[PDB]
């Protein structure tokens, strides 16, 4: 079980690491997080209660080092940062459980949700989407774009993400446009998993680091990956067939966490019918379409 | 974007464009068959490629022969018409290429985006209005060419005749116009009135009778009479 020591909390903000949230008051004795659970990548994550624009947080791996968060009062955020004398920080981490001055991590035995949500996510994959070499943990906030939506302006702070586009060469082969547009196996299969993502775990891992983005950030971008990513598989007439109930598995999760009261904004009307009533996959999402029928029927 | 009457001088300056109809490629007769089901039979028809400032008029005649075996052929006939425009496209001097490509249905803007992702350059448009294109099978010269082929062929026309000669294309354009709105809402009527007298004859070389200036605008005034009227008959008014 790893720990995050916060040097303090100056300001007041609403903190969340993962699908948790706490508030935390303007200098309340405030000193991290710890019982997190090794195994997964986690995202600890920044809400400010008077500027509630800009959420903002770090993507991170605790095997990877030991890292903590300490405000900055002039650029005005949490900043994570890896301290490299274990000695000291082992150190501090203990004197802080000592004095119970850091939240444990409330993890049910039961709970599985952070491990469906975060199943093909590596932090090595996540390093290059969001390129910061210098830093073994990943900054993101509600704002940044993505390489795709700055060819329709700061190249260092972008969303890497592997652009799709259905009305594009590389989608559609000379000769078999028709075919190609129509059924995007070979789009999918060739050009993105044989070809770009080397595997359907990768692929799948970029897709629930955009959903999760989306979701913590209000990520514009990342919204729109998620969403073509599903789109690109349920408008493949051809799909293994382990990839089709993984899928299911992946969305419903996604589906189940998602707020209610997101829901507006996070789901596209146009791709979730024709997922889930149109497209070659429409009866293979049981799970998917059972769950988004019980929760969101308005939408479809 | 689309193209509408805000902007409908755009047709007739400089940019070389093509308008686009797909609404005569694939035709059918319905007809029951001996066990008293229902059938299609396919006959020939044509894409209908204009451009509006000069009057040329690519025909491409589509021969049935093009849908032996195929399924849904109401949306293959979109990406054959797509197909087919891109290789003519493809076929031009580059000088001669298009900048615009109107096209008179939403439903063939994905099939020609598409097939012209070679051409980035090439704007494809939709338009907001409703052209009497579908009614080119309703000029005799045309409806022969397209009902004889006995294989897939191109056909050039000059559909203004020689009009361009003493007429600017604003004019021309919305005199086609007129006549193919009048042969849609009563091809009978409106055939009678561009054949009613003998004395004026179609040139081999033409598609319309050889009218004079002042023969044009009393056939024009015969044109929107039978449009008024026709809506009239229609509406009860
Ligand atoms: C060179 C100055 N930098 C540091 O002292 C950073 N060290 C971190 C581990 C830390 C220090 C004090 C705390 F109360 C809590 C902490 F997390
Ligand atoms: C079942 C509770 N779930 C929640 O989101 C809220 N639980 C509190 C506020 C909380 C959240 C995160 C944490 F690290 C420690 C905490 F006590």
């Amino acid at each position: 079980m790893n720990t995050v020591p916060f040097t303090s909390a100056p300001i007041e903000v609403t903190i969340g690491i993962d699908q948790y949230s706490f508030n935390v008051k303007e200098n309340q004795p405030f000193h991290g997080i710890k019982d997190i659970p090794i195994g997964h990548v986690h995202v600890i994550h920044f809400q400010h209660a008077d500027n509630s624009s800009m959420r903002y947080g770090y993507w991170f791996d605790c095997r990877m080092g030991n890292f903590y968060i300490q405000y900055d009062p002039k650029d005005g955020l949490y900043k994570m940062m890896e301290e490299r004398d274990g000695a000291k920080f082992e150190n501090i981490v203990h004197n802080f459980k000592e004095r119970q001055m850091m939240v444990s991590y409330p993890k049910i035995d039961e709970d599985d949700t952070w491990y469906n949500l975060t199943e093909f996510v590596q932090m090595d994959k996540i390093r290059k989407i969001v390129r910061k070499d210098e830093n073994q943990f990943s900054y993101v906030d509600s704002s940044m774009t993505t390489v795709q939506e700055n060819e329709l302006s700061d190249p260092a702070h972008s969303l890497n993400y592997t652009v799709i586009n259905f009305k594009s060469r590389e989608a559609i082969r000379p000769g078999h446009e028709m075919e190609d547009f129509l059924d995007k196996s070979y789009y999918l299969n060739t050009v993105m998993l044989q070809g770009i993502f080397k595997n359907s775990s990768n692929y799948f891992g970029e897709l629930q680091f955009a959903f999760l983005n989306a979701m913590f950030f209000g990520n514009y971008g990342s919204s729109l990956q998620w969403h073509a990513m599903i789109e690109l598989i349920c408008s493949s007439a051809t799909v293994p067939k382990h990839m089709l109930d993984k899928l299911d598995e992946i969305l419903y999760y996604q589906i189940k966490t998602l707020p209610e009261q997101y829901s507006d904004i996070l789901l596209n009307e146009r791709v979730w019918n024709i997922c889930l009533y149109s497209s070659f996959q429409k009866n293979s999402l049981h799970n998917t379409e059972k769950i988004m029928e019980n929760k969101y029927p308005e939408l479809l | 974007g689309a193209m509408n009457s805000s902007n409908y001088a755009e047709l007739f300056n400089n940019d070389i464009k093509l308008f686009v109809d797909d609404t005569n490629v694939y035709r059918v007769t319905v007809h029951k068959t001996f066990e008293g089901n229902v059938a299609t039979k396919a006959i020939n028809g044509c894409i209908f490629t204009l451009n509006p400032k000069t009057g040329h008029l690519f025909l491409k005649i589509i021969h049935t022969s093009v849908w032996a075996g195929q399924k849904r052929l109401s949306q293959l006939a979109k990406w054959k018409t797509a197909e087919e425009v891109s290789a003519l496209v493809r076929s031009l001097p580059k000088e001669e290429q298009p900048k615009q490509i109107i096209v008179t249905r939403k439903a063939m803007l994905d099939p020609l985006e598409v097939h012209m992702l070679d051409f980035p350059n090439i704007a494809i448009r939709p338009t907001e209005l409703r052209l009497p294109f579908s009614a080119a099978m309703s000029i005799d010269k045309l409806s022969d060419v397209v009902m004889k082929a006995t294989e897939p062929q191109m056909v050039l026309f000059n559909i203004y005749d020689d009009w361009l000669d003493r007429i600017s294309s604003y004019t021309a354009f919305s005199r086609l116009t007129l006549l193919l709105r009048a042969l849609k809402t009563n091809e009978e009527s409106a055939k009678m009135i561009l054949l009613s007298d003998p004395t004026i004859t179609i040139k081999s070389y033409h598609l319309w009778p050889s009218f004079t200036d002042e023969q044009w605008i009393t056939i024009e005034s015969q044109m929107r009479d039978l449009i008024l009227t026709e809506y009239g008959r229609k509406y009860n008014v």
